[PDB]
DNA sequence: CAGTCCCTGTTCGAGCGCCGG
DNA sequence: GCACCGGCGCTCGAACAGGGACTGT
C-alpha cells in the first residue's frame, strides 16, 4: 500500500536468482493456489509473464499449533545476492543479552510486511512459479508488490517502523530484550515463568494495538550448555580398548595440542591379540587422567568473528541421539551439543535431522544473530525429497551434504 | 486472423545490436516452396515487407512436416538468441496419460499455424528481418520482417504458452468442470458431460479460440477412440504408446546405439523389464557418432531380450483418486531396477526403470533406496502424492541397515514382497573383537615415482607375508593388504589397518564395485563367518602396525 | 611444518539421443 | 550447407575436495 519505498540495490557483479521450481504435492499446490489467488485480490502479488528471467521456488509448510498452511518462499539465493543491503546498508543490531536470559519467546510478526510496499525496480527479483499436477497447464508466475516473507531485506526495511512500535514498550521494560530475525521476534526476560508469559501477552497486545497481528513453548538459553568430549572409564583395559583410545586422543590433539599419547602407545609394543588384557603402567595411568583433565576444561581462544560464516556439522548417533558442533575455523569450536528424541513423535531419521537443523539454527540466531551453513550427514537426493514435510521455520539455512564414516565412534558419543 | 492479445515486451541484452548475418544459398525446390508460405502470410498480415531502413538479416530455411505435403518455415536465430534477453521457461514438464482421469467425453484439438497467430512486440520486429532469394538471383530478393511469433527464436515457446494460458483463462472461468490439458497448441479437452452437450462446448471453445486468432482446422480428433495425443493412443478404458519400431541392422554405429537406448528408454514407460546397461556400455570411451562399433555378447542377449518385450501389446489404466497408489520394485541385473505403479493387480498405470550407478562402491539397499526416491519424486509430479511401496527387502534387513548406518535414511510406507532376487546385506562386521581369532595387522605402501609397491601383514601368532605389486597406487596397496589378510585366514578374523580410505569403503558394506580388487575383497567377506575390522593412527608407536609398516618399506 | 604432487571420490554442466510441441 | 523450448537417459570432462606421501628451508 502506497507511501515512500526504499531504493534497494543489487551488488554490481551479481545477477538476480534464476532457480527451477521443484515438484509439489497436490495437498500443497491447492494451498498455494488459494493463498496466491487471495494475495493477488488483496494486491500483494501480481501476475507476470516469461520476460522476467528470474525465479525463486515456493512451497507450503504447516506450523505447530496450526492447521492452516503457510506460503514459504526459498529466498536463500536472493539473500546472498542482496547482503550489502541487509548486513551493511541496513544492519539489525544483535544484543549479547538474550543469551544470558532465562526464557525467550519467539513471535511470528511476519504479517506486518504485507502493509509495506516494495521498490518497483526490485519486484522483478522476487518472482516465483506455482506448478500444476501432471503438467496440465504451464506454471503460473507471480511477483511481490509488498515486502516478501523470507527475504532478509524485509526486516531491514521495516526496522524504521519496527523500532518506533517497540520503543514505548522498551521505555517501560528496559530489562526485556527484543531481537528481530526475519519474520520472527525474539523476546527474552530474567522474569518468572508465569510473569514472562503475561509480559509476552502485553507485547502481543501492544503490537496488535499498533496494527500488527501475531497469530512450555519458550526457549531457555542457559538450559542448553556445552557438553564435553569424554574418554571411557574401564576397570581393566584390553589391546583393542587402548587402540580405540589412542585413536580418539590422536584426533582430539588437533583441538587441544597438549594431549600426549606416548605412554599409551608404549603399552602397545609388539603384535598383541586384540582381546588380551593389558594392565596400566604408572606413567600410562598419569597420562590417562592428565589427558582427561585437558578435556574437562574447554579450548581457549574461541572468538566469534561477525564477518566470517558460521559452520555446523551434525552427527547421527543412533537411537534418536544427534550431536552438533558449530565453529568458524576448524577444530576451534564455539559451541558443541546433543539433540535428544522428542516425546510422542514417530522415528524417522529425516524428521529428526530437519528438527535438529531447526533447533541448532534457532540457537545460532539467539546466540549470534546469524544462521549456520550445515554439513549434513545425508545424501543429497534423500534430503531434497523429504525435508519440506518436516519444515516448520520461516527461514531456511544454507546446507551441503557430506559422507564421512565414524572412524573413532565419534569423540562425541558414550 | 492474428491474436488481439497484448504483446510480451521483449528487450535485447544490454549494449548489443541485432543480427546482420547473410542468407545462405538454398535448394530451388525449397525457395519455390517458401515463396508460397511468405505470400500467404503477407496478405494475412503476419509478416511485413521492409525497405532500406532495416540493416538486419537472418537466414531462413524449411523443414518438411510430420505428415508431409506442407513445409515449415524455420529461421536460424542462433545469433539473435544470443543477443536477446533471457526468459524464464514456463513449460515445466511433459503430461503423462497415467495421470489423466477417466472422462465421459474427450476431443483433442490442435491449433493450426500456432506461432503464426500471436503478435510480436512492435519494437522488436526489426531484428526478425529475413530474406527469400529469387529463383535465379537477379536483383534483390523480397525482404520481410515479422509481425507474429517466429519459429526458431528463444522467446517464442514461453511467450506462446503464456499467451495460450491468457486465451483459455476466460473460457475456463465459465467452464470449471472442463479439463483442458494444454501443451503448446495441443489441447486435450475432456468433460463429464453427455456427448451432445460436450460437442457443443467444443464448438463454443472453437469459436472462442477463433475470436482470438487461433484456428482449429478439420484435423481435430472428434470422437475417435484411438486418440493420438502426446505420442500416445488413448482409448476410453486404457492408453498405450504410439507404434514403436526398433530398427534391425547387421552393422551398428555409435549414433545407432544412442538412438536405440533412447527408443528403449521411451518404451520403458509401460513395457516392463527393459534393460539398457549393456547396450549403453558401447557409448563408453567417447569416440565418433559416425564410427562403427561391434555389438558385444552380453549386449546381443539384451537387445534380443528387449525385442521380446516389444512385440506384445501392453496397456496402462488411467487414475482413480478415490483408490490409492501402489508402486512395486524388482531387481533386474547388477545396478538395474524396474518398478511399476498400479492401483489394481494386472492393471498398471506406468512402469519404469532405474539404472544409474552413483558412486564407485555401492550396495543393493543403497540402490533400492535411490530407486524408491526416483519414483516418489516422479509420482508427486504425476499424481501429486507419494505411493505405498511393495519392496524386495525384509523389515529386519532394512532395520539393521538404517539403525547402523551413519547417514540419515528413510523409505516411506512400504510392505515386504517375497519375490526373488531379494535385497539383502551380504555381511556384517563385528561390534566387538573376536576372542579366539587371529589378529592381522595390515599396511601396504607404494612409490609414486616408480609406480611399484609392497603389501602385507603380520599376526599375533607369528604369521607373516609381503607381496610385490606392479603398477599400483598408495591406496590400492592398502586395499591389497586387506585382501591378503582375508585369504590367508580362518572363518573368524581380526584385521587392523591404518587406512581411513580402505576401512571407509568396507564399513559401507559394499556388494558391488567398479574396482575388481574391491569386488573380490567383498567375495571374501561373504565367505567369512565373523570379521572385526579396526583402525589405528599411522606413525605412532602402535606395536603391530609399526612392524608391517617397516616390512612394506624398500 | 608448509606448500606440493598424486589418488580418489564427488558434483555440475555439456553433449547426444528419445519423446513432446 | 539446418532454428527453438521442455522432460527423461547416458557418458564425458571440468572443477573441486580430502588424505597420504614428498620436499624443502
Ligand atoms: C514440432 C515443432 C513445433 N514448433 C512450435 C511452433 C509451432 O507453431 C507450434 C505448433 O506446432 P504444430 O502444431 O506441430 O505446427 P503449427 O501449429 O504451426 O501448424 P499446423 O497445426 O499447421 O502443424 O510448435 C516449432 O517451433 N518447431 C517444431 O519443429
Ligand atoms: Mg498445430
Ligand atoms: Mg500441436
Ligand atoms: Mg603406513
Ligand atoms: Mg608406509
Amino acid at each position: 500500500s502506497p507511501i515512500e519505498t526504499v531504493p534497494v540495490k543489487l551488488k554490481p557483479g551479481m545477477d538476480g536468482p534464476k532457480v527451477k521450481q521443484w515438484p509439489l504435492t497436490e495437498e500443497k499446490i491447492k494451498a498455494l493456489v488459494e493463498i496466491c489467488t487471495e494475495m493477488e485480490k488483496e494486491g500483494k502479488i501480481s501476475k507476470i509473464g516469461p520476460e522476467n528471467p528470474y525465479n525463486t521456488p515456493v512451497f507450503a509448510i504447516k506450523k505447530k499449533d496450526s492447521t492452516k498452511w503457510r506460503k514459504l518462499v526459498d529466498f536463500r539465493e536472493l539473500n546472498k545476492r542482496t547482503q550489502d543491503f541487509w548486513e551493511v546498508q541496513l544492519g539489525i543490531p544483535h544484543p549479547a543479552g538474550l543469551k544470558k536470559k532465562k526464557s525467550v519467546t519467539v513471535l511470528d510478526v511476519g504479517d506486518a510486511y504485507f502493509s509495506v510496499p516494495l521498490d518497483e525496480d526490485f519486484r522483478k527479483y522476487t518472482a516465483f512459479t506455482i506448478p500444476s499436477i501432471n503438467n496440465e497447464t504451464p506454471g503460473i508466475r507471480y511477483q511481490y508488490n509488498v515486502l516478501p516473507q523470507g527475504w532478509k531485506g524485509s526486516p531491514a526495511i521495516f526496522q524504521s517502523s519496527m523500532t518506533k512500535i517497540l520503543e514505548p514498550f522498551r521505555k517501560q521494560n528496559p530489562d526485556i530484550v527484543i531481537y528481530q530475525y526475519m519474520d520472527d521476534l525474539y523476546v527474552g526476560s530474567d522474569l518468572e515463568i508465569g510473569q514472562h508469559r503475561t509480559k509476552i501477552e502485553e507485547l502481543r497486545q501492544h503490537l496488535l494495538r499498533w496494527g500488527l497481528t501475531t497469530p512450555g513453548y519458550e526457549l531457555h538459553p542457559d538450559k542448553w550448555t556445552v557438553q564435553p568430549i569424554v574418554l571411557p572409564e574401564k576397570d581393566s583395559w584390553t589391546v583393542n580398548d587402548i587402540q580405540k583410545l589412542v585413536g580418539k586422543l590422536n584426533w582430539a590433539s588437533q583441538i587441544y595440542p597438549g594431549i600426549k599419547v606416548r605412554q599409551l602407545c608404549k603399552l602397545l609394543r609388539g603384535t598383541k591379540a586384540l582381546t588380551e588384557v593389558i594392565p596400566l603402567t604408572e606413567e600410562a595411568e598419569l597420562e590417562l587422567a592428565e589427558n582427561r583433565e585437558i578435556l574437562k576444561e574447554p579450548v581457549h581462544g574461541v572468538y566469534y568473528d561477525p564477518s566470517k560464516d558460521l559452520i555446523a556439522e551434525i552427527q547421527k548417533q543412533g537411537q534418536g541421539q544427534w550431536t552438533y558442533q558449530i565453529y568458524q575455523e576448524p577444530f576451534k569450536n564455539l559451541k558443541t551439543g546433543k539433540y535428544a528424541r522428542m516425546r510422542g513423535a514417530h522415528t524417522n531419521d529425516v524428521k529428526q535431522l530437519t528438527e535438529a537443523v531447526q533447533k541448532i539454527t534457532t540457537e545460532s540466531i539467539v546466540i549470534w544473530g546469524k544462521t549456520p551453513k550445515f554439513k549434513l550427514p545425508i545424501q543429497k537426493e534423500t534430503w531434497e525429497t523429504w525435508w519440506t514435510e518436516y519444515w516448520q521455520a520461516t527461514w531456511i539455512p544454507e546446507w551441503e551434504f557430506v559422507n564421512t564414516p565414524p572412524l573413532v565412534k565419534l569423540w562425541y558419543q558414550l | 486472423k492474428i491474436s488481439p492479445i497484448e504483446t510480451v515486451p521483449v528487450k535485447l541484452k544490454p549494449g548489443m545490436d541485432g543480427p546482420k548475418v547473410k542468407q545462405w544459398p538454398l535448394t530451388e525446390e525449397k525457395i519455390k516452396a517458401l515463396v508460397e508460405i511468405c505470400t500467404e502470410m503477407e496478405k494475412e498480415g503476419k509478416i511485413s515487407k521492409i525497405g532500406p531502413e532495416n540493416p538486419y538479416n537472418t537466414p531462413v530455411f524449411a523443414i518438411k512436416k510430420k505428415d508431409s505435403t506442407k513445409w515449415r518455415k524455420l529461421v536460424d536465430f542462433r545469433e539473435l538468441n544470443k543477443r536477446t534477453q533471457d526468459f524464464w521457461e514456463v513449460q515445466l514438464g511433459i503430461p503423462h496419460p497415467a495421470g489423466l482421469k477417466k472422462k465421459k467425453s474427450v476431443t483433442v484439438l490442435d491449433v493450426g499455424d500456432a506461432y503464426f497467430s500471436v503478435p510480436l512486440d512492435e519494437d522488436f520486429r526489426k531484428y526478425t528481418a529475413f530474406t527469400i532469394p529469387s529463383i535465379n538471383n537477379e536483383t534483390p530478393g523480397i525482404r520481410y520482417q515479422y509481425n507474429v511469433l517466429p519459429q526458431g527464436w528463444k522467446g517464442s515457446p514461453a511467450i506462446f504458452q503464456s499467451s495460450m494460458t491468457k486465451i483459455l483463462e476466460p473460457f475456463r472461468k465459465q467452464n470449471p468442470d472442463i479439463v483442458i490439458y494444454q501443451y503448446m497448441d495441443d489441447l486435450y479437452v475432456g468433460s463429464d458431460l453427455e456427448i451432445g452437450q460436450h460437442r457443443t462446448k467444443i464448438e463454443e471453445l472453437r469459436q472462442h479460440l477463433l475470436r482470438w486468432g487461433l484456428t482449429t482446422p478439420d484435423k481435430k480428433h472428434q470422437k475417435e477412440p484411438p486418440f493420438l495425443w502426446m505420442g500416445y493412443e488413448l482409448h476410453p478404458d486404457k492408453w498405450t504408446v504410439q507404434p514403436i519400431v526398433l530398427p534391425e541392422k547387421d552393422s551398428w554405429t555409435v549414433n545407432d546405439i544412442c538412438k536405440l537406448v533412447g527408443k528403449l528408454n521411451w518404451a520403458s514407460q509401460i513395457y516392463p523389464g527393459i534393460k539398457v546397461r549393456q547396450l549403453c556400455k558401447l557409448l563408453r570411451g567417447t569416440k565418433a557418432l559416425t564410427e562403427v562399433i561391434p555389438l558385444t555378447e552380453e549386449a546381443e542377449l539384451e537387445l534380443a531380450e528387449n525385442r521380446e518385450i516389444l512385440k506384445e501389446p501392453v496397456h496402462g489404466v488411467y487414475y482413480d483418486p478415490s483408490k490409492d497408489l501402489i508402486a512395486e520394485i524388482q531387481k533386474q541385473g547388477q545396478g538395474q531396477w524396474t518398478y511399476q505403479i498400479y492401483q489394481e493387480p494386472f492393471k498398471n498405470l506406468k512402469t519404469g526403470k532405474y539404472a544409474r550407478m552413483r558412486g564407485a562402491h555401492t550396495n543393493d539397499v543403497k540402490q533400492l533406496t535411490e530407486a524408491v526416491q526416483k519414483i516418489t519424486t516422479e509420482s508427486i509430479v504425476i499424481w501429486g502424492k507419494t505411493p505405498k511401496f511393495k519392496l524386495p527387502i525384509q523389515k529386519e534387513t532394512w532395520e539393521t541397515w538404517w539403525t547402523e548406518y551413519w547417514q540419515a535414511t528413510w523409505i516411506p510406507e512400504w510392505e515386504f514382497v517375497n519375490t526373488p532376487p531379494l535385497v539383502k546385506l551380504w555381511y556384517q562386521l563385528e561390534k566387538e573383537p573376536i576372542v579366539g581369532a587371529e589378529t592381522f595387522y595390515v599396511d601396504g605402501a607404494a612409490n609414486r615415482e616408480t609406480k611399484l609397491g609392497k603389501a602385507g601383514y603380520v599376526t599375533n601368532k607369528g604369521r607373516q607375508k609381503v607381496v610385490p605389486l606392479t603398477d599400483t597406487t598408495n591406496q590400492k596397496t592398502q586395499l591389497q593388504a586387506i585382501y591378503l589378510a582375508l585369504q590367508d585366514s580362518g572363518l573368524e578374523v581380526n584385521i587392523v589397518t591404518d587406512s581411513q580410505y580402505a576401512l571407509g569403503i568396507i564399513q559401507a558394506q559394499p556388494d558391488e564395485s567398479e574396482s575388481e580388487l574391491v569386488n573380490q575383497i567383498i567375495e571374501q567377506l561373504i565367505k567369512k563367518e565373523k570379521v572385526y575390522l579396526a583402525w589405528v593412527p599411522a606413525h605412532k608407536g602402535i606395536g603391530g602396525n609399526e612392524q608391517v609398516d617397516k616390512l612394506v618399506s624398500a
